[PDB]
């Protein structure tokens, strides 16, 4: 019921945290709704969209192939690795690794892909190359989730992340094929049910990537719109709240519900 | 039915069929194919990212195939987590599982993954433990954890995160 900004303020109040969000028109890139859009928030697993953008850029360049098989060992595993642990014996293709990182937040998958793009430093260099002068990755899984108060490491801003998503998905930075593939991994997100998807009307397009971190860090980056067409980018981050995962889920969903209810305007 | 749980994970045994596993886990929690090939992946509470789960591997794709592989994250708690960095540093490759637990604390670990390449024989058995400081499995300051992996009950390597 309440207007998006009012819902956001209510969420921030109830969480005793900080919320950062932006709603951006996809085609024009114009900002539609913003709150703390220039403040820094931990990316958590939301970085994996940027990561796989870098992977696809190498594919476009012929320096990588999605069908390339990567083999790895026990020493490569970090906590939370449902897919990569299952495939320890067989290895995984680059494309399977991106699907695991994006759709399942598989941490070891992200670390394997991170190594192919020159690590956090290499991924950050890619960010700078595409004109994102704010977003930065500094660490590997799982330390990048630490979310220390005031620490700029492994952070983005809602505004920067929205612009960068727009660049990856609609500009000449990626080939058309790579654009469609990156979008597809986000469409196929398996673990984003409790957030915007929980309040998304039937018949709407959605492609997303979520993240969870320490100190209450929680986030979603999404493309959505009515009539099965991506219309707007919505980025919502939470930080520095003692609230439970479920409350954090509920609050993000509520912000999503307000944006959807008040879409026209 | 109900959600997948540590209780159900413990109920399920090496040697069980796919039908026995689904029967115990609750088929509404589980999936096969896709990312998991012919394994069965059973989901805990739908928290979003990093949801608790088990994955069960079988000797083959045959209906009568037997569980030779059990993996889980976030379904089982350590009984008395007391891992520290100093304890972790006292662990050396070559140590037996027994010697490891005496070193890191008898209740510090849970079983992440356990696989029998010659099931029912234990020859070549691989075992990964996750071990935890007091808040490692929780919330709380002492958030350190480690991964220790064995072949034939003998330590082949270790890695840690956040230990002090």
């Amino acid at each position: 019921s309440p207007q998006p900004l009012e819902q956001i303020k209510l969420s921030e109040s109830q969480l005793s945290g900080r919320v950062g969000m932006i709603e951006m028109d996809l085609a024009s890139g114009r900002t539609l709704t913003a709150w703390r859009a220039d403040e820094r928030f931990p990316m958590m697993s939301t970085f994996k969209v940027v990561l796989c953008g870098a992977v696809l850029a190498r594919v476009d360049a012929g320096d990588e192939q999605l069908e390339r098989k990567i083999h790895y060992r026990q020493q490569d595993l970090v906590k939370y690795s449902p897919v990569s642990e299952k495939h320890l014996a067989d290895g995984m293709t680059v494309g399977e690794l991106c699907a695991a990182a994006i759709t399942m937040s598989d941490n070891s998958a992200a670390n394997l892909l991170l190594a192919t793009v020159g690590g956090p430093a290499g991924l950050t260099a890619f960010l700078r190359q595409i004109g994102d002068n704010v977003t930065r990755l500094d660490r590997w899984e799982t330390e990048l989730n630490e979310a220390l108060p005031g620490d700029a490491r492994d952070t983005t801003t809602p505004a920067s992340m929205a612009a960068t998503l727009r660049k990856l998905l609609t500009s000449q930075r990626l080939s058309a094929r790579s654009q469609r593939q990156l979008l597809q991994w986000m469409v196929d997100d398996r673990v984003a049910g409790p957030l915007i998807r929980s309040v998304l009307p039937a018949g709407w397009f959605i492609a997303d990537k979520t993240g969870a971190g320490e100190r209450g860090a929680r986030g979603i980056v999404a493309l959505l719109g009515p009539n099965n067409k991506a219309e707007r980018i919505v980025v919502i981050y939470l930080r520095d709240t003692p609230a439970s995962m479920a409350e954090r889920n509920q609050q993000i969903a509520g912000i999503g519900a307000a944006l959807i209810e008040h879409w026209q305007r | 039915a109900g959600v997948m749980t540590g209780a159900k994970f413990t109920q399920i045994q090496f040697g069980m069929t796919r039908q026995q596993v689904l029967d115990i886990a609750g088929a509404e929690n589980c999936e096969t194919g896709g990312s998991f090939g012919d394994s069965i992946h059973c989901r805990g509470h739908a928290a979003g990212d990093y949801y608790a789960y088990a994955t069960f591997g079988f000797t083959s794709a045959a209906a009568d195939a037997k569980v030779d592989s059990k993996s889980q994250e976030k379904l089982l708690a350590p009984s008395a987590p007391t891992l520290t960095l100093a304890k972790f540093n006292q662990v050396t490759v070559g140590m037996t599982r027994a010697q490891v637990l005496a070193t890191v604390g008898q209740g510090s670990c849970t079983t992440w993954s356990e696989y029998y390449p010659a099931y029912p024989s234990t020859a070549g058995v691989t075992l990964s433990l996750s071990c935890f400081d007091v808040d490692g499995y929780s919330t709380g300051f002492y958030r350190g954890s480690a991964h220790l992996w064995f072949t034939d009950g003998v330590l082949q390597g270790k890695r840690q995160w956040d230990l002090v």
